[PDB]
């Protein structure tokens, strides 16, 4: 009986090498042999299609298919990569698209993948991040002034179907043309942009909307349209992640745009369903916050001693009929760092973006916000939630006091002033002076209609006369009271000149 | 001798043992991966006994890279955290290792992190207050000093916050020892947290335990207990007095939850775990003062899907003295700190406790807001003004006591710009007895946003 | 003339309650679908 | 109507229709109010809760609930009391005389009672 139990020891060390498939189905096979297979190994197929051998039983491995699961099948030979769940990473990954894999599907060749990254490592530690310091410029003065973005936060666009969210993120991406043109990697910031069961044409216009803003010299994206199994939509994040963590780490400051959560939230309960994991809320599986937080919890701001990178996250949720108190979105929520909630009822009537004030909140921001544009824009996010309720509360009232209707008078030229046109983001220097130009009272004598042309014109204006206020924006960071004089000056001339839609005199 | 991996599913691991070696519950074992990228020394628990030699393991670090027939090596006790006067001023994670300087605490006492709860004959119920220094709690539910308290709330309505405003109040003033637990929240505020008690000087006082997001649900649930040990060493060896925040203490139950499913066992009502209210009840009575030592207990509890009948928050009610549970419509309409005056709740807000004074006051100002609450429908419909008069007058100024509850707090000032304020018991329940008697309905409705204190009340009154 | 804007304004608000409770409705019998498929399928998968 | 008659079917379906309007008007009389009724709703209301209190009544078996002793309405005084109520013969008794009791005797002796 123990010389039996010690030969079968000598067999269980003796246990280049294959495995076969033996069970497969919906994206879930199940691989006899590979007595070495590491958990989360990169499992291969003879398709060329790959796996994550997540479950290691005595009998099988339970491998998640990656692609085309449809080209396995029973006695297939599978293959070790030899690799824990990895993506190749690099600059060479810079304007172009890759599936959750690394491998390119635009066209162009191979990739020059400086390493590979695990997907599954950990996030920096309580000691090795540092408060966010520097902010990251999303060229929305809706977002940079009320709810502003620092590099190393995570702030989640929230909001319905067709609610400016994909918008807002390829303005953010397109907004650091000029940071990048600079040159210096304490400045640059590059953009990974991974489309999480989007449409492929919606992948295609996102691409052309970068390129012709030049941003895909900087952007990578990472898409798992619709048409791929919930294998890519799952770990698309996750290689977006990656990519953006070997620069998080070399001191590069990284932009990571999640588009949708929602779609990978619903791939994950796919996945987790097909290995029949009792569900939970809303069919979900307990460790979907895990999904989630394990990846946006990556996105930091790193400590002086690690390069002082960062890497922000932009996760899109598409909430249904505004149901921010829904499962996932209160997971997402509570994961980040504040939540930009784009209404859709704001979206239909012509408020580009949509951001709802008040819901809408940038938790670490503040600390990462510019001098001048923290000076202007103090007041205007307690001005927009005034006017708000003022508005509902103004169209049943009889009358209203003096002040009231100064106060409903001001908040309709704010509320048109932060509306921004799409693939047009402003610089801070033209934030800072768009907003002076209303919380200043200055549009105040201007009618609402056209608020936006007399911004827009006087912004060129000045930067074509005046670019000295600009310039002192960007040296000093404050709208120095010698510098808000000129301005006020420039104001007032232009005004004299501006015309306006029904010929009135603004001055 | 050493074990065998035979199954890994995520951060669960089988490990089969020698006929007679098989480690016992709790046990500590240590695992190797050897891959490169990503080698570590794996720690498992031990949480079942299969049979065969087999024992189910919960792994701490995650389980990436471990290959099947790697040898396992119990080390025949618990996962032990460090205990002492060393601890304060330092950051551990789930397995005592600390981070700021990891050479730290491995000569110390260690404790092991798994124990029974202090007997029944050492219990004694506290009912001794702890003002805070903020209305909404000094009035309708008044904290108990060694007893336990609950901030509970979804996604956004200010629980963190509120843990730090209470570290400014309590804490910060505090003669004894702090210990924090982050459990499942963010490494940012970790470090927030971190350096801000730094800068206050709090830091040398305080032990700081972090199980956050991105660490499996192994360390996620053990964290907690590995916290409630140095605070237990503080209370029954050293006799201090101990604070101990744990924020959340839902992702406690979360992480249970995960490695339920892992496990195999059977999911109860909404996937949860069966043991819920077993785990839960073993954490939480570790948590209680006994009769010559108190440890005073803070915990954020999320409610997932803002869902109060979550079997999580219904669980973990039961173990409170206090209970303040926070609300999105409250948070919507800016009142900060966003507490339900009407859910909260309390164990020693009885007049023999607080006095007839301070009860009085507090039920007539809980009457006026139910009675908001009920009228909600009429005014969600028709407004204010086809009330009764006297529904309309009691309407006026349930408005009024429903925002004099909002306070601009000591931790809003990051956010807000203004200081902090701190209103004493006894002008709280002055103002709020006057508030409910009508002695300030003719002042606006927005003088009493963020005013915290009567003075300061007349002050906005006369800026508007 | 006041009752008219006061009545405009209770069916607005009527409406927008109408609304909300849809959503609270449709959300709870999704809830309540997916409990009892939880039910009926933790049964099947004790069986 | 073919067995239980042709004047026990019209008195218990207008019932039934007088009902069923009293619990549409219900949530309008709880929110808006019952003068904001009309005058043939208001009135209906009236016989409505009437009449859902004259369907109670004092059960023998149920003497440890109320302390009163029970009570039998014959069909026919059941019917004809009811056709009363639907037709307004008792608009003017209150509520509470219809309330726990047992037939038309018994709610005049409760009505000169209050
Ligand atoms: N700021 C804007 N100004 C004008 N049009 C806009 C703006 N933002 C978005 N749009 C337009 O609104 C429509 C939807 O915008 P967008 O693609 O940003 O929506 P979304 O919320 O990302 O939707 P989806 O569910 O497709 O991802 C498109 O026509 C887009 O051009
Ligand atoms: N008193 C306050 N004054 C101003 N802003 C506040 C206040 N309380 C909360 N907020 C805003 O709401 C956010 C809520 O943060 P907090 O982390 O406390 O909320 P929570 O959702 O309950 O917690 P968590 O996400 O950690 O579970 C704050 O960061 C700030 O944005
Ligand atoms: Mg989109
Ligand atoms: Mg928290």
């Amino acid at each position: 009986a123990a010389d039996i139990e010690g030969a079968i020891e000598d067999y269980v060390s003796s246990f280049e090498e294959i495995g076969t498939v033996i069970d497969a189905g919906d994206g879930i096979a199940h691989v006899e042999g590979l007595p070495s297979v590491m958990t989360q190994e990169l499992l291969e197929f003879p398709g060329g299609v790959l796996g994550v051998a997540l479950n290691l039983d005595e009998h099988s491995v339970g491998a998640v298919i990656l692609g085309e699961f449809e080209k396995i099948e029973e006695g297939q030979q599978v293959k070790r990569t030899g690799e824990v769940l990895s993506v190749p990473v690099g600059d060479a990954f810079l304007g172009r698209v890759v599936n959750p894999l690394g491998q390119p599907i635009d066209g162009q060749g191979d990739i020059a993948a400086e390493t590979r990254r695990a997907l599954e490592l950990q996030a920096p530690s309580v000691v090795q991040r540092q408060s966010v310091s520097e902010p990251l410029q999303t060229g929305i003065k809706a977002i940079d002034a009320m709810t502003p973005i620092g590099r190393g936060q995570r702030q989640l666009i929230i909001g319905d179907r067709k609610t400016g969210k994909t918008a807002v993120c390829v303005d953010t991406i397109l907004n650091q043309r000029e940071a990048w043109l600079t040159g210096d990697p304490k400045q640059q910031v590059r953009c990974v942009y991974v489309a999480i069961g989007q449409k492929g044409t919606t992948i295609a216009s996102v691409k052309r909307a970068l390129e012709e803003g030049g941003a895909m010299e900087y952007t990578t994206i990472v898409a798992a349209p619709a048409s791929d199994a919930a294998g890519f939509k799952w770990l698309a994040p996750y290689t977006g992640s990656a990519i953006g963590q070997h620069w998080m780490y070399n001191g590069k400051h990284v932009l990571i745009v999640f588009d949708d959560l929602s779609k990978q939230a619903d791939a994950y309960r796919a996945i987790s369903l097909l290995l029949r994991r009792p569900p939970g809320r809303e069919a979900f599986p307990g460790d979907v916050f895990y999904l989630h937080s394990r990846l946006l919890e990556r996105c930091a701001k790193l400590s002086d001693e690690l390069g002082g990178g960062s890497m922000t996250g932009l996760p899109i949720i598409e909430t249904k009929a505004n149901d921010i108190s829904a499962f996932i979105p209160t997971n997402v929520i509570s994961i980040t760092d504040g939540q930009c909630f784009l209404e859709s009822d704001l979206f239909n009537q012509g408020v580009r973006p949509a951001i709802n004030v008040g819901v809408s909140v940038s938790r670490v921001g503040g600390a990462a916000q510019i001098k001048a544009m923290k000076e202007v824009a103090g007041s205007l996010r307690l001005d927009l939630s005034q006017y708000r309720e003022l508005e509902a509360f103004a169209a049943f009232a009889s009358d209203l006091d003096a002040a009231s209707k100064a106060q409903l008078d001001r908040g309709a030229r704010l509320v048109e002033l932060l509306k921004q046109p799409q693939y047009s983001p402003l610089a801070v220097e033209e934030q800072v002076v768009a907003i002076f130009l209303g919380t200043q009272g200055h549009l105040d004598s201007v009618p609402v209609e056209d608020v936006q042309r007399f911004e827009s014109e006087l912004l060129e204006h000045v930067k074509a006369s005046h670019s000295d206020i600009f310039d002192g924006i960007r040296e000093t960071k404050k709208l120095s009271e010698e510098a808000e004089e000129k301005l006020v000056s420039v104001i007032n001339e232009f005004k004299k000149g501006f015309q306006a839609s029904d010929g009135s005199s603004v001055v | 001798t050493a074990g065998r991996v035979v199954r890994i599913t995520g951060p669960v691991v089988d490990v089969e043992f020698p006929r007679g070696s098989v480690p016992e519950l709790f046990n500590a074992l240590h695992a190797e991966i050897t891959f490169g990228a990503l080698a570590k020394t794996l720690t498992l628990e031990v949480a079942q006994h299969l049979g065969d030699s087999l024992v189910r393991c919960i792994s701490m670090q995650p389980t990436d890279g471990l290959v099947r027939g790697v040898e396992v090596t119990d080390t025949g006790a618990s996962i032990s955290v460090p205990v002492g006067d060393g601890v304060k001023g330092h950051v551990f994670n789930a397995l005592g290792d600390c981070l700021d300087d990891p050479g730290y605490g491995k000569d110390f006492e260690h404790w092991s992190i798994h124990r029974k709860p202090p007997a029944f004959s050492d219990l004694e119920p506290r009912t001794e207050m702890l003002e805070t220094g903020l209305k909404v709690v000094d009035l309708l539910t008044p904290y108990v000093r060694g007893g336990k308290i609950a901030l509970f709330g979804g996604a956004g309505v200010g629980k963190t916050v509120l843990i730090q405003e209470m570290i400014n109040r309590i804490a910060r003033n505090f003669g004894g020892t702090s210990v924090f637990a982050g459990v499942g929240e963010r490494t940012r505020e970790g470090n927030d947290l971190w350096v801000e008690l730094a800068d206050a000087n709090v830091l040398k006082d305080t032990a700081l335990v972090f199980g956050q997001m991105d660490e499996p649900p192994g360390t996620r649930m053990r964290v907690a207990l590995s916290a409630l040990t140095m605070a237990e060493f503080f209370r029954d060896e050293q006799g201090q007095d101990v604070l101990l925040f744990i924020d959340n203490i839902f992702r406690f139950t979360q992480a249970g939850s995960e490695v339920s499913t892992l496990l195999g066992r059977m999911p109860s009502a909404v996937g949860y775990q069966p043991t819920l209210a077993d785990e839960m009840g073993e954490l939480q009575e570790r948590i209680t003062s006994t009769r010559g030592r108190s440890i005073t207990s803070m915990q954020a509890v999320y409610v997932p899907a803002d869902d109060y009948t979550d079997p999580a928050p219904a669980t973990t009610f039961a173990h409170l003295d206090a209970t303040t549970e926070l609300s999105r419509a409250v948070f919507s309409k800016g009142i900060f700190p966003a507490v339900d005056p009407l859910a909260s709740s309390s164990t020693i807000l009885d007049p023999a406790i607080v006095g007839d004074e301070h009860y009085r006051v507090a039920q007539e100002v809980i009457r006026i807001l139910q009675r908001y609450k009920d009228l909600q429908d009429i005014i969600a419909i028709l407004g204010i003004d086809e009330l009764s008069e006297e529904d309309k007058q009691l309407v006026n100024r349930a408005r009024r006591i429903e925002r004099f509850l909002s306070q601009n707090m000591m931790a809003a000032e990051q956010f807000t710009g203004q200081p902090g304020s701190t209103v004493p018991l006894k002008e709280t329940i002055e103002a709020f007895d006057k508030l409910t008697k009508g002695e300030f309905d003719h002042l606006p409705e927005q003088a009493f946003f963020l005013i915290g204190g009567l003075d300061d009340l007349a002050k906005k009154a006369e800026s508007l | 003339a006041s009752r008219r804007r006061a009545m405009k304004s209770a069916t607005d608000n009527a409406d927008d309650l109408i609304k909300a409770l849809t959503l609270a409705a449709n959300r709870e019998r999704q809830a309540q679908i997916t409990q009892e498929i939880s039910e009926i399928v933790g049964g099947a998968n004790a069986l």
